[PDB]
């Protein structure tokens, strides 16, 4: 019992998009889950301060921008950002 | 009724929830806006894709059906813009890229 | 100015093997973007 | 009888034919042989470094049973994170 | 646009070259017309030994001059 | 009569051998039995996991394997081709490891 | 002349004298000192901050410095620094 | 009733008060205990008041009477437990250990 | 003479300075290159950082704690200049 969480569906899901043929073994799971809960802090850690400097209160998206554009070197930055924008800007089009 | 994730209302795979959640309980701000977790996962999820598709054709061109470790390592030390971003990090059951230097080779 | 000489000097001089960047991974910058 | 049979120069269990693997695996060709007890006090070093960190946390939590998560997190303060262990 | 490229053995060739052709696109050019494997060869120009991911239009190189071809072995 | 192979090229092939797998260089219960030993100083009486020892062990080795390759390229800066403590003790202080 | 700022200068001042109560100090070396303790006092805060959220506790503790100044101190510094707190805590206390 | 400082209640010199609020609006935690600050504030004492003695003894053996930079980073560059602690800082107006190469010396 | 992508600034007798107080007894020819490619990377590695502080903050000039934060960043702390 004492249920864990995990991000293996969403991994196989994404998988299935781009090869959407092909297997993945037991602990290349569990690496690619350690990968995402690293990444996942070493940016919210970053915004934190990057807000608290400024002596803001709130955490929006405009700060996670720029906390992206310093930890991804170069050409990824200018990616990343792109599909954000992108990917927020409609969702808030329809709730 | 007939409530709508959040992902689909982004149109991603991620648990938008899930990380909405975790962003108020790890003592990171005040009070989180709305957007963040939106433009938070969709960096995620591209990241991790991108990833993914390479190792993908690095253990086809192994010709072999499933992934392991072995080529996630033989896909990341191979793409520099993504070998900086894991400078500091080592995979288990990795070994290392093949390489052996130019001068301890025969004459010819 | 420019002690070009000086340098071939050193290039005969010297005259060791040297090793640099190979391949071009701009495929990075593209189909990522299609991914 | 029940434990406590404190052993001594379990160093030596790293044979020489085990470093010339590693070695091997980095890419030299030719060794020397004084190495054999470089190494055998490096790897003393740096294991004790962490152990003690490792232990440290456990302790904390007052158990008597290291699990891995503690080695992944002394692992991470030293700024050498490991993949694959449950982080 | 034509450049003169002067070997240690007193033979200067002459080659098809654009601004826009790189170094290693020349090293080729001297290999198909000479059997010279661009592996081995490192062109001298302005002062400096010329790169191979760079064009010629980078190092401002004008018609008619005088590049110098040094054999280098790299390898064995 | 009996073939003996030139000095020296049996490793050319071990190294493009082990380069390759991927599996682990120590067997474990030597290794096992030395943390154990390590361990009592700081508190005896201890109990470990197992996957706890593969980890560490993990670690450790590419730990060793890491420094082993910049050695060399210190042993090949001076035209030797074998290496040496000296060398070693330079890595391990440039890197600010022993500083 | 207004939104006064802070720091630690003071205090700094304060325990010098109890050292040596005949030296002065520049104003350089009074900021460097200033950053320093602000590097400090972040550095274990910090640390403390997940040695809790490990054990999913919700509050820091006193045990909680404890351990997390183990941890950054090498050596001797450590154990006279936790001896020094256990102390100072001892007659706080008795001595409300 | 009358009030008296906490500090005097622990018989100490660092401002209490000044670090409870500060560990409060840091989001270090949720909730913040008692003894800490205290524990705190017990070990920055003693820390400054070990760095200070180094370096004044060094500042008076060089016939002066208020301390300077390149005093404290004499006086850290000479403990190595110390040295270790702040092994990355950079001090400004630091200067250098003075030290020189055996080899380059002349011959004899 | 007065064109002079600053760069050039970096006058070889200075170099030797530093090469000094580091404790270097003699020196080749070529270092005179080197340091100027050197230190030129190590700039852009932290006025990149510095700017983009100043641009979130929607200011119009780099404050020193940026610099001291774009510092801290790489693993270089520094004392003394506020922080």
């Amino acid at each position: 019992k004492t249920r864990k969480e995990s991000y293996a569906i969403y991994v196989y899901k994404v998988l299935k998009q781009v090869h959407p043929d092909t297997g993945i073994s037991s602990k290349a799971m569990s690496i690619m889950n350690s990968f995402v809960n690293d990444v996942f802090e070493r940016i919210a850690g970053e915004a934190s301060r990057l807000a608290h400097y400024n002596k803001r209160s709130t955490i929006t998206s405009r700060e996670i921008q720029t906390a992206v554009r310093l930890l991804l070197p170069g050409e990824l930055a200018k990616h990343a950002v792109s599909e954000g924008t992108k990917a927020v800007t409609k969702y808030t089009s329809a709730k | 009724a007939k409530a709508k994730t959040r992902s689909s209302r982004a149109g991603l795979q991620f648990p938008v929830g899930r990380v909405h959640r975790l962003l108020r309980k790890g003592n990171y701000a005040e009070r989180v806006g709305a957007g963040a977790p939106v433009y938070l996962a969709a960096v995620l999820e591209y990241l991790t894709a991108e990833i993914l598709e390479l190792a993908g054709n690095a253990a086809r061109d192994n010709k072999k059906t499933r992934i392991i470790p072995r080529h996630l390592q033989l896909a990341v030390r191979n793409d520099e813009e993504l070998n900086k971003l894991l400078g500091r990090v080592t995979i288990a059951q990795g070994g290392v890229l093949p390489n052996i230097q130019s001068v301890l080779l025969p004459k010819c | 100015p420019w002690s070009e000489e000086r340098v071939v000097r050193k290039v005969l001089y010297l005259s060791l093997k040297e090793f640099k960047n190979s391949q071009k991974r701009q495929h990075a910058e593209g189909i990522a973007g299609s991914l | 009888k029940r434990h406590r049979k404190v052993l001594r120069d379990n160093i030596q269990g790293i044979t020489k034919p085990a470093i010339r693997r590693l070695a091997r695996r980095g890419g030299v060709k030719r060794i020397s042989g004084l190495i054999y007890e470089e190494t055998r006090g490096v790897l003393k070093v740096f294991l004790e470094n962490v152990i003690r960190d490792a232990v440290t946390y456990t302790e904390h939590a007052k158990r008597k049973t290291v699990t891995a998560m503690d080695v992944v997190y002394a692992l991470k303060r030293q700024g050498r994170t490991l993949y694959g262990f449950g982080g | 646009m034509q450049i003169f490229v002067k070997t240690l053995t007193g033979k200067t060739i002459t080659l098809e070259v654009e601004p826009s052709d790189t170094i290693e696109n020349v090293k080729a050019k001297i290999q198909d017309k000479e059997g010279i494997p661009p592996d081995q060869q490192r062109l001298i120009f302005a002062g400096k030994q010329l790169e191979d991911g760079r064009t010629l239009s980078d190092y401002n190189i004008q018609k008619e001059s005088t590049l110098h071809l040094v054999l280098r072995l790299r390898g064995c | 009569k009996p073939h003996r192979y030139r000095p020296g090229t049996v490793a050319l092939r071990e190294i493009r051998r082990y380069q390759k797998s991927t599996e682990l260089l120590i067997r474990k219960l030597p290794f096992q039995r030395l943390v154990r030993e390590i361990a009592q100083d700081f508190k005896t009486d201890l109990r470990f996991q197992s996957s706890a020892v593969m980890a560490l062990q993990e670690a450790s080795e590419a730990y060793l394997v890491g420094l082993f390759e910049d050695t060399n390229l210190c042993a090949i800066h001076a035209k030797r081709v074998t290496i040496m403590p000296k060398d070693i003790q330079l890595a391990r202080r440039i890197r600010g490891e022993r500083a």
